[PDB]
């Protein structure tokens, strides 16, 4: 990369060099960009080049864009509140997520103020979710990030521990990718409570810290963070262990350090809290991102261990390692494992996997997974829905839409939820003019929300999915 | 000895039967049809 | 303000289930009881280690029948063996009634909340243990206070939502206005699993043991004869049965209790067996001598 | 006392108890756990219904030195009878690995309490192999032809497993395996015939190397072992018997029926051959008309 610039230094002119920089930063992984600026600095390139590479330009432009060209249908806000009563915990949860998607990237206190009574009915972890939904909205505008969460960030709220935590978590949502400076602010609190976390007040705050720091330090592989999260994991807290487990594989993303994988792998055996153990299983997955064949030893071993826990994560380790490779081994393993595995959580998970592996090639996907949707296994069907979504999210392949329609109407409640979600994931912002079906799927949601002969489960998915469609 | 040959012969007729039957459906099913 | 308060999944050990079934089965139909000993970890993981039974009282389940002299003394025998762990609730068996908590059972449970407020009440139904089903359900009190201020959603937070809703009417009313029902999962080690799984010494020997030969004779004769009688039905059927209207075809030519299929199943089951039969005789002769 | 100990049927609950209690009394590395076994006797078939741990501390150095709190056993027992007063003390479980001739002394202690000869049910907790991890032994005192002035000894007894209705349904609820001791379909039983041969071979091989040691390495001449082997050679099969001729008649019968049944399946599937082809002919017309319908639609 660096050589491309020494050629262009002998031809140097602003337009030419800048077009290449814009091309480079969209595509490039964070690790590539990071090593690259140090090299240009010793080469003594213009600071104009490095500035682009900071990606402070690109973020200013996208803020303006969304500010102007965001159209907000207001009738959605008023309706979610009315139709799905917010006292019920599940229902607030769904409503909060749909909104955070709708109002992405640009600030809006338009929801808050109008729906002050809805807000009041939040309680427990429902309120934690709410506090964090804000930071989806206030994502971007990195500058006024700290500012706009400042009433809710600690030591200016004392009302409830749920707010305090969840204001820290959402802080990380804003700051992924720009988050190196932000990492300090979060680290201060983790080290203080690095021990004592058996205090129930302390725990809730700390959950939100631990997710935040994952998000901000994503992929940087600050070994300073990995250690601090580790002590938490050892204290064996009820719920913040979960966040730690994840938060470490978020940080160290893709390193695949032999130490790291091992240490976590040993800890899974000891632990009994059902959440942590799952979390570490998935956590092994995250760290073996795009590690191909260097991860094979781990992949054999998880699959070989009888634990429900370790087989669940077994499935997504293969998946993230071989993400976007048709590799025949990876495909054969996932099919054989899903069908013949007795346990339900593990069974759903190996089906989901397939979408990741087949991100690259979406052509052969409706047909492979025709077979699975046929299987009238309850769990299997749920995960076919989710799988289709991942694989064909970007495109509109017709075959995919069709496979998903019997699943929309399937009598098992839990299928219906995934299914409804999976359609809008596929058809994300695709004109209703082009394709009239989109409008019909949409109405179906609205109809189910009207229906009271449905479970809360369909209602939950159905609302979230409309927020997916109408996003930002 | 005698019966053994008969048993083996049946099996061959089965495989021919199984084989032929399924093939036209495949073509039909793919094609649009009411 | 406090915890998530998602009702615990009651993780029932392999031993505690085996004893519970046995205990109820002996006592049926007279109500049976005992205390659950366990240990409380995580937010929602209660591992029910083991159970013991208290001597049958002529008052059935009663606070009166929770006899502290017995209870205490038991703790102490188990103490010396080091198998003692905190009481985490109580179970009893209603066979007479479905799974729910009677008014008498609600008072009993209220005393346990003082020990541990995450204590469970587990209803075992041993009359219906004669099916492949194990009919067992677990409950944890709800406070009236929670329902009056309509604060009940707190307890049902962040969960998959799968709730058993079997049993309604008075029972369900009581449940909704008094307890919370949540799932039971069974966790067992693979060590435990294997011991149980293992069968006889003669199990891995049986293939050179063989049926008495008078019965193989009998069976060969029965199959040849039976198929003949269903074959009559099948010949009659394909005389016609090439018209239209599906359901009518099945009544006209006796396409209900379909002969082709019932014949195909019997023919093959007998065919496979007869391969096994010969296989054993030849092998026995030759291996031994 | 009771001579009646002809068979031992064993509750899976007993096993389960013996395995678990081993760890919650926290004994490891050949440190024995002794507990009571309760169930019925004065009956031919002995049925071991349930068990309970006793504390047991065993001195590492020797097996002649040990601690057992006698008094505990009586105190436990009386509460336990209240629960179920059918049950009686009948003997003791030993947590393996394997028989000792120090047990003879141990057994005698239990005999004081019991009105029947105590059963020594060695529930091996190490679960070696998939074969039963129970040997059963009873202390019997018998005279012997060698010269020995009365020998005291442990005689092997057949161990099997039976479970109650309540117990059996628990076993099946737990299991989630495909199973292969089912001996069900052609596949399970196909395996099962091979499995039995090799089953035999391993056992046979053990007999064979054992015989070498008797006349070379001065393992005693145990007349009982040799005595039993004579029945095996006398009741060994023979050829050119009119039995052999008899087997051949049966062999023809079974192959005969196999062929008629084989042909009979050929007929059923061929009826299906016709049915798929009617369907296929029909659909040619439907495919044709399909185009005309689409013309209007476009």
């Amino acid at each position: 990369a660096l050589q491309l610039f020494k050629k262009l230094k002998e031809e140097n002119d602003e337009g030419l060099s800048a077009q290449i920089a814009f091309d480079l930063v969209s595509s490039a992984s964070q690790q590539l960009l990071e090593i690259l600026v140090t090299e240009l600095t010793a080469q003594g390139y213009d600071p104009a080049l490095l500035n682009i590479l900071s990606g402070l330009p690109t973020c200013d432009y996208y803020n303006t864009f969304l500010l102007n060209n965001k159209n907000i249908d207001i009738g959605l806000l008023n309706k979610s509140k009315s139709s799905l009563d917010g006292k019920f915990s599940l229902f607030h949860t769904a409503v909060s997520v749909a909104n955070g998607f709708m109002h992405a990237g640009t600030t809006d206190n338009s929801f808050i103020k109008a729906n002050l009574p809805w807000l009041g009915k939040a309680q427990n972890w429902a309120k934690f979710t709410a506090t964090a939904s804000l930071g989806v909205i206030h994502k971007g505008n990195l500058l006024e990030g700290k500012k706009v969460m400042a009433p809710y960030l600690p030591g200016s709220r004392a009302s409830s521990r749920f707010i305090k935590g969840g204001s820290l978590y959402g802080l990380g949502l804003i700051y992924a990718g720009f988050g190196r400076d932000t990492t300090d602010y979060l680290k201060n609190i983790i080290v203080e409570n690095s021990g004592t976390s058996g205090d129930e007040d302390v725990d809730v705050l700390l959950h939100g810290a631990s997710l935040g720091i994952g998000l901000a330090a994503m992929g940087s592989a600050n070994i300073e963070v990995y250690e601090a999260l580790k002590e938490v994991l050892y204290n064996d807290s009820a719920t913040s262990g979960e966040a730690a487990a994840l938060g470490m594989g978020l940080c160290m993303l893709g390193t695949g350090k032999p130490e790291a994988i091992h240490d976590m792998f040993t800890y899974s055996q000891e632990t009994q809290h059902g959440n942590i153990t799952r979390g570490l299983a998935v956590g092994l997955a995250l760290i073996n991102y795009g590690r191909q064949e260097l991860a094979d030893d781990l992949i054999t071993k998880m699959l070989a261990s009888d634990e429900s826990l370790l087989r669940y994560g077994g499935a997504f380790t293969i998946a993230l390692a071989y993400a976007g490779t048709g590799n025949n081994s990876a495909v054969k393993r996932l099919l054989h494992v899903a069908v013949s595995d007795s346990n339900d959580d593990v069974r759903r998970a190996a089906v989901i996997a397939l979408g990741f592996v087949l991100l690259r090639d979406y052509t052969t996907v409706p047909r492979i997974v025709q077979l699975l949707s046929k299987s009238h296994n309850a769990h299997v069907r749920c995960g076919t829905a989710f799988a289709l979504g991942i694989a064909c999210a970007g495109k509109g392949l017709q075959s995919a839409i069709d496979v998903l329609d019997p699943l929309t109407k399937d009598p098992v409640d839990f299928v219906r939820q995934a299914a409804m979600i999976a359609l809008s994931m596929i058809l994300i912002q695709q004109t209703e003019k082009l394709n009239p079906q989109v409008a019909d799927i949409n109405k179906n949601f609205l109809s189910v929300i009207t229906n009271k002969h449905q479970e809360g489960l369909a209602k939950f998915g159905a609302c979230v999915a409309q927020g997916i469609m109408n996003a930002g | 000895q005698v019966f053994d040959e008969r048993i083996k012969f049946a099996n061959q007729l089965h495989d021919e039967y199984l084989v032929s039957m399924r093939y036209p459906e495949d073509k039909k099913t793919q094609q649009n049809e009411k | 303000t406090g915890r998530d308060d998602t009702k615990e999944t009651v993780y029932i050990s392999s031993i505690a289930l085996l004893k519970m079934l046995k205990h109820g089965r002996a006592g049926v139909p007279m109500e049976v009881m005992g205390l659950m000993l366990g240990e409380f970890v995580d937010d929602y993981t209660v591992n029910v280690v083991d159970v013991f039974a208290m001597p049958q009282s002529g008052t059935g389940v009663s606070v009166e029948a929770v006899d502290d002299v017995f209870q205490a003394k038991m703790m102490d025998m188990l103490k010396q063996t080091g198998r003692d762990q905190m009481v985490v609730g109580w179970y009893h068996s209603h066979p007479g009634f479905g799974c729910w908590l009677s008014s008498v059972d609600v008072n009993t449970q209220k005393s346990f909340e003082q020990l541990n407020s995450r204590a469970v009440a587990v209803v075992v139904d041993p009359i219906q243990s004669v099916k492949g089903k194990v009919v067992i359900d677990a409950f944890r009190l709800i406070d009236t206070g929670a329902l009056i201020n309509n604060l009940e959603p707190r307890q049902t937070t962040s969960n998959t939502g799968l709730l058993n809703k079997a049993n309604i009417q008075a029972l369900i009313h009581g449940l909704n206005r008094h307890y919370y029902s949540l799932n039971i999962d069974y966790h067992k080690t693979a060590k435990e699993t294997k011991m149980l799984m293992n069968l006889h010494k003669e199990q891995w020997q049986s293939g050179l043991k063989m049926y008495d030969y008078e019965e193989k004779e009998e069976s060969n004769l029965a199959a040849t004869k039976s198929m003949v009688k269903i074959a009559e039905q099948y010949s009659k059927r394909i005389e016609e049965e090439k018209e239209l209207t599906e359901e009518e075809l099945k009544t006209r030519y006796v396409g209900r209790q379909d002969p082709k299929k019932h014949l195909s199943e019997t023919a093959d089951e007998t065919l496979e067996n007869n391969i096994v039969s010969v296989l054993t005789a030849g092998v026995n002769s030759v291996a031994i001598k | 006392m009771s001579l009646q100990h002809e068979k031992v049927t064993i509750a899976p609950l007993v096993l389960l108890s013996a395995l678990d209690h081993y760890e919650r009394t926290q004994t490891k590395e050949n440190k024995r756990c002794v507990g009571v076994i309760l169930g019925d006797a004065n009956s031919s078939t002995i049925r071991v219904t349930n068990s309970f741990a006793l504390p047991f501390e065993e001195d590492e150095k020797n097996s002649d030195v040990w601690f057992l709190d006698h008094n505990y056993i009586e105190n436990m027992n009386e509460m336990c009878k209240k629960i179920n007063a059918k049950e009686k003390l009948i003997g003791w479980y030993h947590s393996g690995p394997k028989l000792r001739a120090s047990d003879l002394k141990i057994n005698e202690l239990f005999k004081k309490y019991t009105q029947n000869n105590p059963l020594l049910l060695i529930v091996d907790v190490k679960q070696q192999g998939v074969g039963l991890p129970t040997d059963a032994y009873v202390a019997i005192e018998q005279v012997k032809d060698d010269g020995t002035s009365t020998e005291k000894t442990f005689l092997h007894l057949p161990c099997t497993i039976e479970a109650e209705e309540a117990e059996e349904i628990g076993v099946e609820h737990l299991l989630r395996d495909v199973r292969d001791q089912a001996a069900g379909g052609l596949s399970i039983r196909l395996t099962n015939q091979l499995k039995s041969l090799k089953g035999l071979q391993s056992k046979l091989k053990d007999v064979v190397e054992y015989l070498d040691k008797v006349i070379n390495k001065e393992l005693p001449i145990n007349h009982t072992i040799l005595g039993k082997l004579q029945d095996v050679f006398n009741l060994l099969p023979n050829l050119g018997t009119p039995d052999d001729d008899e087997i051949d008649v049966e062999n023809h019968d079974r192959i005969n029926i196999s062929n008629n049944l084989q042909k009979a399946l050929t007929v059923k599937t061929n009826d299906e051959l016709m049915v798929i082809y009617i369907s296929n002919l029909v659909r040619s017309i439907i495919a044709f008309d399909d185009l005309i319908e689409n013309k209007i639609q476009n």
